[PDB]
């Protein structure tokens, strides 16, 4: 143990301290957040603590920028000493902290990056106010003004603006003080460059950065806790208003929108019920009853928001304007559907699902049904109520469903019930049984396979009961985008009719279909194996179009025919596989040449596979 | 009463329930000595040999289970004090504490700061089920009391409101550890009692079923039962019961089609009205599929259509008509009349006017 900036040496030093370091952790303890500056009675190491801290210090910083094991095991061993019961002082850690922030800001050296970011997490993991004062409020600090600048560390080296929204999402994922404080001057910031500024994609970093540090805190539920979560919403709301006033980016931008009604959702989403109720009134007189916004007489992309909003406000308290908002904003979306634009119409349309799934019953649902007219509005407004009935698992939905089943016979109306019929099967994001949350809905998660159940055989039995163009590619669209978001090996029964819809809907220009459908021959010919046998001659040129290049082939579509190619014919016996070799050698040189090159790769070894096994 | 000191004193002399009889014997003699032998004890295992510990924790848990008679709420819960500081220190002495649990359970003496102090600590600091054969063993016993003390709806949770929700995560707490026979039984009437009974499981559901799962793999009707205890298992039991009609093992297909048949018996007519399609749809794969799965599916098949005509005579109307369209070219023609005349075979004989049903709707085809 001697001053020393060798490499060598003080590596040496610091491989030797990384054992005494845990010999004295092994005779005395360890740190706990009462115990962050009690000390242990003797020792002999106390004696050396100025040397080592020290030479610690050295190793890290007044060192040259080229080491990578020797800061990596310097910011080791300070953790490591930090790790001791009150054993260093604040001041101490203030300094390690100072040094971790001005290395890893300094140095692009990812050794050295991650491992004073590792530092840095271990410091806020067992010092909240520390790293919280001398790291986090320097990194608000060093972005300015406007955007798209140069962060200017020091004379020379600086980091992108980007760069310390990327530190502030590396921790604080688990800091109560260090996610509060972040997340009120990251709302500040985001207010500020909306208002004395004019960016777009700072603002949308932002809101990002406020989303996923409420996320890593709502998946904790103890990070932000309900008054905690309640008092950094109190905080951030009016912050929020007060940049939707402004056009900022996110008025500007409905993406941005979406993000704050993230935001929403999950800072309602740990809100205690006994605070829900009146702040659901508050939103229920906000946004039916009065208020300058009325999402019941004129369309706006804030609704989004609401939606999300009811989605996380409390469910079992008293809301009673839900049907009078259900049939308003079903007026709306039938008379303002023209002016209306992608965002307000698809947040009203969640607004739709959510008070159906949600708030209203069903009894409301099935006295707003009309399928007297045969309109566009009116079959968006019906699919979307339906599928929270499905979601719901009801009669109802369930037999509405064959009411869908008979109207997609429909010449032009059938087309668009089944282009838009994959609506009722698919994931919420804002409405299932959530950790945490309960209230939160009528949540059954068996609503897919149920679905599939009711419409797979009707659909399949229309489909080899019709003849032309137009019913037939809607039975196929139809049964192809319900299977497209159940999982496929959970449908299993059905597969044994769906085998010729199944080739069917390997061609058409969807890649969401393409991709449904070749899991879905992946999954039968695991199971099935006569149907592959007696189908192989008919698949393998399909497979083989899908391996083309096309303006519906996408590379990933091409990567997924390669990856089918291979199981059908790992499954089919050798005597048919050997009688289609030549042609996937020969019409796959677009494929291991393409664009990307994962691609390439998969074609090159699709190619090398085939030729195996027909050589062989 | 010297009996007394020679019980407390012989008691170290692993005489078991020899010295228990005489402690017993004593505290009919002076009838005020059960508190002093008690009290003598406290400290008596306080040594750390494990003897001395062992010995006397084990006679205390005997005669703590035999003095029921002045038994006070908070003298009761400084009783579990020792316990709890025994679970904390050590194994092996734990387990007495263990019995001691299953036998204050079920006694009435236990106190709203007990059942408090339960549901906290007894897997705060001894985390229940975790360790060693035994000492997974009887945590299942001492919660299966707690919970049919008085925890259990027969008086409600007037004065218990308190353990619902907690309660389905501290049983979810003492999971994943036991693998006897008996433990799994355990757990499995654990679960077909606290959501049936039990309230407010709707907030909590589809849990209780990962430990029936994780022991599920023999003697496993007690999860069968429990699968099909209440209409809360409805959103459950389809869950997984749908699934278990494309099992490969036919003895999995067999005790999941007699669980289909409770399920249909005790869900009312909603569900079955309201998954009658896709139930005919599964079970007619299953006849073409295949005490065998064919009896069984043969009787899901008339439950089911006794269930929707007892609930409502359209629903059951609708069945009929569905499966007269499906398998009337069958039942007219020589093709497929086993399967499909067995099939309205028990459809009919459920009732004469289902029989009469039949009838007409077969006779006239062939």
């Amino acid at each position: 143990l001697i001053n020393t900036s060798e490499v060598a040496k003080l590596k040496l030093l610091i491989m030797n301290f990384s054992f005494f370091v845990d010999s004295y952790i092994d005779l005395f303890g360890r740190t706990s957040k009462e115990s962050l500056g009690t000390p242990v009675p003797n020792n002999k190491m106390a004696e050396y603590k100025d040397e080592i801290i020290m030479i610690l210090s050295m190793a890290l910083t007044r060192s040259s920028k080229a080491e990578v094991t020797i800061r990596t095991l310097s910011v080791i061993q300070f953790t490591k000493m930090i790790k001791m019961k009150g054993f260093l002082t604040p001041e101490e850690v203030s300094l390690i902290i100072q040094y971790f922030t001005e290395e890893i800001l300094t140095d692009n050296n990812k050794n050295i990056y991650y491992a004073c970011l590792e530092g840095l997490k271990t410091i806020s993991e067992i010092y909240e106010d520390l790293v919280f004062e001398i790291s986090l409020k320097k990194l608000l600090d060093l972005l300015p003004d406007c955007f798209e600048e140069k962060i200017r560390v020091n004379d020379e080296e600086n980091i992108h603006i980007e760069t310390i929204l990327k530190i502030i999402l590396d921790f604080t994922t688990s800091r109560h003080i260090l996610v509060k404080e972040s997340i009120t001057f990251l709302a500040t910031k985001l207010n500020r460059v909306a208002k004395i500024s004019k960016s777009r994609e700072y603002c949308f970093l932002l809101i990002s950065t406020i989303y996923s540090l409420f996320n890593n805190n709502n998946q904790n539920e103890n990070v932000l806790n309900e008054e905690d979560a309640l008092a950094l919403k109190n905080a951030i709301e009016p912050k929020l208003f007060e940049i939707i006033t402004q056009e900022s980016a996110i008025v500007s931008d409905n993406y941005n929108l979406t993000l704050l009604s993230n935001v929403l959702f999950f800072t309602n989403l740990k809100i205690p019920q006994a605070a829900h109720q009146e702040e659901l009134d508050r939103y229920n007189e906000l946004f039916i009853s009065e208020g300058k916004i009325r999402i019941l007489d004129t369309p706006n992309v804030l609704a989004i928001s609401y939606a999300k909003i009811l989605s996380a406000l409390n469910k079992n308290c008293q809301f009673p304007q839900k049907f009078t908002v259900l049939f308003g904003t079903v007026q709306l979306l039938k008379k303002h559907a023209p002016r209306m634009t992608e965002t307000e119409k698809l947040g009203y349309l969640e607004l739709l699902l959510v008070l159906s799934n949600k708030f209203v019953s069903e009894k409301d649902v099935i006295g707003l049904f009309d399928w007297k007219d045969l309109s566009v509005i009116n079959l968006e407004v019906m699919v979307w109520l339906t599928k929270g009935l499905i979601m719901q698992n009801s009669l109802e939905s369930s037999e509405i469903a064959k009411k869908f089943i008979d109207l997609l016979s429909n010449e032009e109306i059938g087309s668009l019930v089944s282009k838009l019929f994959e609506v009722f099967v698919m994931d919420i994001s804002s409405l299932k049984k959530f950790k945490g949350i309960s209230w939160n809905n009528n949540v059954k998660i068996l609503y897919k396979q149920k679905f599939f159940g009711d419409i797979f055989q009707t659909l399949v039995s229309n489909y080899k009961n019709t003849v032309d163009m137009t019913i037939k590619c809607n039975y196929l669209t139809a049964l192809s985008l319900v299977l497209k978001h159940t999982p496929s090996q959970s449908v299993g029964p059905f597969i044994n009719d769906l085998f010729p819809l199944l080739l069917q809907a390997l061609d058409m220009p969807d890649p969401e279909v393409r991709v449904s459908a070749l899991e879905t021959l992946k999954d039968t010919t695991d199971k099935h194996h006569t149907l592959i046998t007696e189908h192989v001659s008919t698949i393998v040129p399909l497979l083989l179009s899908l391996s083309l290049p096309h303006k519906y082939n996408s590379v990933s579509v091409r990567l997924i025919a390669l990856q089918l190619l291979e199981m059908i014919t790992t499954v089919v016996p050798l005597n048919y596989c050997l009688s289609y070799q030549d042609d996937v050698l020969s019409a796959l040189i677009p494929v291991l040449s393409d664009k990307k090159r994962i691609i390439r790769k998969q074609c090159v070894d699709t190619r090398q596979v085939y030729y195996e096994l027909g050589q062989i | 009463a010297v009996v007394t000191f020679m019980a407390n004193l012989n008691i170290d002399d692993s005489k078991a329930n020899e010295t228990a009889s005489t402690v017993t014997d004593s505290i009919v003699h002076r009838s005020i000595k059960l508190l002093e032998v008690v009290v003598a004890l406290k400290d008596y295992f306080l040594s750390e040999n494990e003897v001395e510990r062992k010995k006397a924790l084990t006679c205390l848990t005997t005669i703590l289970a035999k003095t029921p008679k002045d038994h006070l709420s908070k003298n009761e819960c400084s009783v579990i004090f020792q316990f709890y500081q025994s679970k904390l220190d050590d194994q092996a002495l734990a387990k007495e504490v263990l019995e001691g649990f299953a036998a204050l359970a079920p006694m009435k003496y236990v106190s709203i700061n007990e059942i408090a102090q339960l549901l906290r600590l007894l897997l705060d600091n001894y985390q229940q089920g975790q360790h060693l054969a035994s000492t997974r063993l009887w945590p299942f016993k001492i919660l299966r009391k707690i919970f049919d003390r008085f925890f259990v709806n027969g008086s409600s949770t007037e004065q218990v409101k308190r353990i619902n929700d907690l309660f389905i995560e501290t049983f979810l707490h003492v999971a994943n550890g036991e693998k006897d026979p008996r433990n799994l039984l355990l757990s499995f009437a654990l679960n077909k009692s606290i959501t049936s009974s039990l309230q407010n499981v709707e907030n909590f559901k589809e849990d209780l079923f990962d430990v029936l799962f994780c022991y599920f793999p023999d003697l496993k009707t007690a999860l069968r039962s429990a699968i099909t205890a209440t209409p809360l298992f409805a959103e459950d039991a389809y869950s997984n019961l749908l699934d278990k009609l494309t099992a490969s093992s036919p003895v999995v297909k067999n005790d999941t089609l007699l669980t289909l048949l409770e399920c249909v018996r005790k869900f009312g007519g909603s569900s079955i009205l309201e998954n009658w399609t896709l139930l005919w749809n599964a079970l007619k794969f299953e006849i073409m599929q295949n005490y065998t799965n064919y009896d069984a599916c043969l009787k899901i098949i008339n439950l089911m259509a006794l269930q929707l005509y007892n609930f409502d005579k359209v629903s059951f109307e609708k069945f009929f008509t569905h499966v007269l369209d499906e398998l009337k070219p069958n039942f007219k023609y020589e093709k497929d009349l086993k399967q499909t005349c067995q099939i309205l075979s028990a459809i009919g004989s459920g009732n004469v006017e289902i029989f009469n049903k039949v009838i007409s709707s077969t006779f006239p085809l062939f």
